[PDB]
RNA sequence: CCGGCGCGCG
């Protein structure tokens, strides 16, 4: 009776969900997918990105090759 | 007095404690169920000087 | 121990008779 | 004000000559301002504030 | 309830050079102490009137006198000499000195912020080593690295040529630079997040890889923790080597005011050659004067005698804290030879006439002169003096309800003070109660005590409430009894209580007393000497069996035919019948066994009938 | 007086609160008549025994007492100890 | 306030978490945590009627958080301990995950900030408490500032 | 009216 965490007397259901996990590696794609994703949405919350932001995601989509991106990145 | 206190371990470090610092008991406790942040500790025998 | 916890109206207006 | 408070020793005298209740000194005594001038020849400063439970005002006691 | 609630603190902080001014503001520059001659503080000196504050309240230091501000030829204030106690100076130290309890006492806690090694800054303070890079928020040219101990050739002739004085002193002290200035210039330059992160981060390093694996662990961890104080709080780094040397106020220090000319002594010098020997000459001079006996070799005088400084005045079973605050000697206190006085009650002791009229000087004045018999202060304290023996009439009046606090010296528990009534007795002697004397540890065969008369109204309650000897019957150790009789009344009380010689101790032969009505009638017998203290004898019982007896059956029923029966037991008789409801008891027994029952019943029914 | 400051204590549920009640009193009784305590009247005594007598008690004011034997004026008597 | 609480329970009346929480609403922008903190603590060992809520926690954690100096976080990492243990008759809300998100990325605690982040995004309003309309260095700011600095 | 040294008492 006196063991019990923050998550399952609070009603943290989701806790487990973000733990025992495997984590996903890193990679180019799942980088500049990411990189699509976080500019879009803080275009959309009225942050707007610099000129220099838009290279370095541009620069690093080319480093390693995914055409299927370059046209969604450079119109935005 | 002599068995009120815990010493955190040289592996434990964080932002809350840092290794070796002397902290209470029951701070101890209550840190552990609410942070995850590598509360390690492990209680020490203190003499009344 | 002991140091413990801190340790005019109705005048002037009689009835004149 | 039966060793060092040099204020309050006066006072005691008087008070109780005069048969006037004696009053709390709330002052330091001289062995305190005494050890807090050796501290600051030890470039310590020592300072006893009071933090007033009505209206949360630091105080700065004199010594 | 709502606590009330009281928020008081204290803090100390590492002090800065401009708090040391605000305090003088007023710097001594003299070494002088006192005239020769005619023993006047010196101007400008340790004892400066003009620094410091006025000798003799309101007068200056030429003579003139005003009412209890500045003099205009002297400049000395006009105010009392309270101030003198008070009012701090300082020395302007021509070269920064660092603070020995921050560069030498271990671990360090410069080579801790400044992470070098403690020999390295020891080199740097105290031999003549000059410490490349001091600062970096400024440009440098130069590829010199740590601290070389030889002096560099080219930067001794080749540089200073080429680069010529003026400008290269001006751009000098930010490659090279030796002494305490070179540190204090690395405090003050130190970013302390970039320690925090690089602490960290080699940590790490440490721990993803075994005595001094660890040990450098440790010094990160400490450091990194060093560093977090400085930024949260007001205190800067670099106030560990000192611009400024607050000074004693005089009236402290009637030693030290040796050490503190050695410093004038050594600095005034400095200042006039503007010279490495002398920098060293003024650090030494005050790290004995703040701490000595730390650098293995302490500085002694001219006798062989080792210097105190405020270190060792401070510390110590005999310094400020542990005598001078946590015990203290008192007023209105006294002190003689205790004796037994058997006659006192539990609540009350005896005061000699002298030690009596001392502590209750100022209420035999106020008695004095409450009731006409004294004009003023100064004519009872005249009649005091006296003896008169009108005097001894108001300290016995004014005694009356005051209580006093007794205390023998080695106090091991709280029970070593107490409280009582005190009442007036003949000669020298404190006259002490004997139940009281097992709390204090007291015999009579050379022991004293003191006395303490509470003075305010709250004192006199709480000695009266919560102190005094009837109150305290019990030993807050296990709880047992602590006023219990010993030795002389423990052996009166049990020669009282040991009954009648019985069997062969008794009667010389095999056995093949008198009836009292009421226990009185025994005592009368007793006190005609008609009976002995324990010889047997029988007597009438007229309440419930109350005797504690052995639980047996009785020895021998003598039961007649008219139906009484008489049944005998080893201490009582009881009679009884088949006819009535009578009960008879007669209990075997002595004057003693009487005596301390009756002793007990009477105290017990006089209390309540007092009441 | 023993008795009665054991009797008082026995309707408190701190005792240094009744300390501090005893001498709160004690300075009002000096404050409002400073002159008639000191001598024969103890303020203190004149609380203790006016807590005494709320309670439906009788008791002498303040326990002051006197020897009625005394051999008239300047002779004091000598305890025996 | 404080003068009538006290004359309240001289009366008879004794105070209870309301006039407790009442008083802790004012201690709490004094900036000393001491004085909230003795509230707190008269409040928690005391009668049933005087223990702490929610709205107490709250306002505890408020004026650690937001001390002058020194560090606080030990404090209200304890503080939320206690909180915790006192599940059976107290419950959190959007302010308590507010405070408590501030207080961990203020002192670079960023994960405890991300756990109590989400707890937060389940309240409406939310992050708009967290940015506290843009005072004490807007909170919600700070939060997405460490969450870029370390990659997460 | 300050500290050391020596000798004692409980
Ligand atoms: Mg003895």
């Amino acid at each position: 009776s006196d063991m019990y965490t923050i998550a399952d007397v609070w009603g943290w259901t989701w806790e487990k969900d973000f733990k025992n996990k495997t984590p996903r590696r890193w990679s180019q794609e799942w980088e500049v997918e990411l990189a699509i994703v976080l500019m879009a949405k803080v275009i959309e919350l009225g942050g707007v990105p610099t000129i220099g932001d838009c290279a370095v995601i541009l620069r690093a989509a080319i480093r390693a090759p995914m055409p299927s991106s370059f046209l969604k990145i450079l119109q935005t | 007095q002599i068995t009120s206190k815990v010493l955190v371990s040289e592996e434990g470090m964080s932002n809350v404690f840092l290794p070796g610092e002397l902290i209470g008991l029951l701070r101890a406790e209550r840190t552990g169920r609410a942070l995850e942040e590598a509360i390690c500790y492990r209680a020490v025998l203190l003499g009344i000087t | 121990g002991t140091g413990f916890n801190k340790g005019d109206i109705l005048f002037y207006h009689r009835e004149f008779c | 004000y039966k060793s060092d408070h040099i204020r309050a020793r006066q006072e005691v005298l008087g008070t109780t000559i005069i048969g006037g209740t004696i009053p709390k000194p709330e002052d330091a005594p001289e062995s305190f301002r005494l050890l807090v001038r050796e501290l600051r020849s030890l470039a310590l400063e020592l300072n006893h504030f009071l933090v007033s439970e009505k209206n949360f005002q630091i105080n700065r006691k004199e010594v | 309830m709502i606590d009330r609630y009281k928020h008081q603190q204290l803090r100390i902080g590492l002090v800065s050079p401009q708090q040391i001014s605000a305090w003088a503001t007023g710097e001594v520059t003299k070494p002088y102490t006192f005239h020769y001659k005619t023993n006047k503080p010196e101007k400008d000196g340790l004892f400066c009137e003009r620094i410091f504050g006025p000798i003799k309240s309101g007068i200056c230091a030429c003579g003139n006198y005003r009412v209890i501000k500045f003099c205009e030829q002297c400049g000395v204030e006009f105010v009392d000499s309270r101030i003198r106690r008070y009012q701090m100076g300082y020395i302007k130290l021509t070269c920064p000195v660092t603070h020995v309890w921050y560069l030498k006492r271990l671990p360090s806690y410069i080579a801790n912020l400044l992470d070098k090694p403690l020999k390295e800054l020891e080199g740097l303070v105290y031999c003549d080593f000059s410490f490349a890079r001091p600062i970096t928020k400024k440009p440098t040219f130069l590829r010199l690295r740590g601290s070389f101990e030889y002096e560099i050739q080219s930067w001794k002739y080749s540089i200073p040529l080429f680069f010529t004085t003026q400008g290269f002193e001006i751009f000098r002290n930010r490659e090279i630079s030796t002494g305490a200035g070179a540190i204090r210039e690395q405090l003050a330059d130190l970013d302390l997040r970039i320690i925090i992160e690089n602490s960290l981060v080699e940590w790490k390093q440490l721990g993803e890889e075994d005595r001094k694996i660890v040990r450098r662990k440790d010094f990160l961890v400490r450091r990194m923790e060093l560093a977090k104080h400085f930024i949260r709080t007001n205190i800067e780094p670099e106030w560990m080597v000192l611009c400024l040397l607050p000074v004693l106020p005089p009236e402290l220090r009637p030693d030290i005011n040796e050490l503190y000319r050695r410093v004038i002594y050594r600095n005034n010098t400095l200042t006039d050659l503007l010279v490495m020997c002398q920098e060293k000459l003024v650090q030494e001079a005050v790290d004995t004067l703040l701490d000595n006996g730390i650098r293995g070799q302490p500085m002694r005088d001219g006798h062989n005698k080792v210097y105190k400084s405020f270190s060792d005045v401070i510390e110590g079973k005999e310094g400020r804290f542990r005598e001078t605050l946590l015990g203290k000697r008192v007023d209105y206190s006294g002190r003689s030879v205790i004796v037994v006085g058997p006659s006192l009650s539990l609540h009350r002791c005896g005061l000699p006439r002298e030690i009596a009229i001392e502590l209750f000087q100022t209420f035999v004045i106020r008695g004095l002169i409450r009731q006409h018999l004294a004009s003023n202060i100064g004519v009872a304290k005249s009649q005091i003096r006296e003896k008169k023996p009108i005097v001894w009439e108001i300290l016995q009046e004014v005694m009356q309800g005051h209580p006093v606090l007794l205390n023998r010296a080695p106090t091991l528990h709280r029970l070593g003070i107490q409280s009582f009534q005190p009442i007036l007795v003949e000669g020298r002697t404190i006259c002490l109660h004997p139940l009281v004397c097992k709390g204090f540890n007291a015999d009579f065969d050379g022991d004293q005590m003191a006395v303490h008369v509470p003075l305010s109204l709250e004192a006199q309650a709480e000695a009266r409430l919560l102190m005094f000897s009837h109150m305290n019957l019990l030993s807050p150790a296990i709880g047992d009894p602590i006023s219990v009789p010993t030795q002389d009344m423990l052996i009166g009380l049990y020669v009282l209580t040991s009954g009648t010689r019985r069997g062969i101790c008794a009667n010389r032969y095999n056995p093949c007393e008198p009836f009292f009505c009421n226990s009185y009638d025994a005592i009368g017998a007793y006190r005609q000497k008609r009976i002995n203290l324990d010889s047997p004898l029988w007597l009438r019982w007229q309440l419930d069996q109350r005797v504690i007896a052995s639980k047996e059956v009785p020895i021998e029923v003598h039961y007649e035919s008219f139906g009484n029966y008489h049944e005998i037991y080893a201490h009582y008789l009881i009679v009884r019948s088949v006819k009535k409801e009578t009960l008879y008891i007669y209990i075997r027994t002595t004057v003693g066994h009487i005596s301390f029952y009756r002793e007990i019943e009477e105290a017990i029914q006089g209390f309540s009938q007092a009441c | 007086m023993t008795m009665d400051i054991e009797r008082l204590l026995l309707s408190e549920d701190n005792r240094f609160e009744f300390v501090n009640s005893v001498a709160a009193e004690a300075t009002e009784y000096v404050e409002k008549n400073r002159d008639e305590y000191g001598g024969t009247k103890k303020a203190i005594f004149h609380v203790l025994s006016n807590r005494v007598n709320d309670l439906g008690f009788d008791r002498p004011e303040a326990y002051a007492e006197s020897d009625p034997y005394k051999p008239g004026p300047g002779y004091l008597k000598e305890y025996y100890t | 306030a404080l003068d009538i609480s006290y004359e309240m329970e001289a009366a008879g009346r004794f105070a209870t978490t309301f006039h407790f929480n009442c008083l802790l609403s004012v201690q709490a922008t004094c900036g000393i945590p001491e004085v909230a903190y003795a509230t707190f603590e008269n409040m928690e060992y005391g009668e049933d009627f005087m223990k702490p809520d929610t709205e107490t926690y709250n306002w505890v954690i408020q004026a650690y958080t937001r001390a002058d100096s020194y560090d606080r976080v030990q404090d209200v990492a304890e503080l939320l301990g206690m909180m915790v243990e006192d599940y059976k008759r107290v419950q959190p809300n959007v302010k308590t995950h507010a405070l408590l998100v501030e207080c961990f990325t203020k002192y670079c605690v960023v994960k405890e900030a991300i756990r109590h982040f989400r707890a937060l995004k389940n309240f409406e309003g939310g992050t708009k408490v967290l940015h506290n309309a843009g005072n004490f260095e807007d909170p919600l700011s700070l939060y997405l500032r460490a969450l870029c600095r370390e990659g997460r």
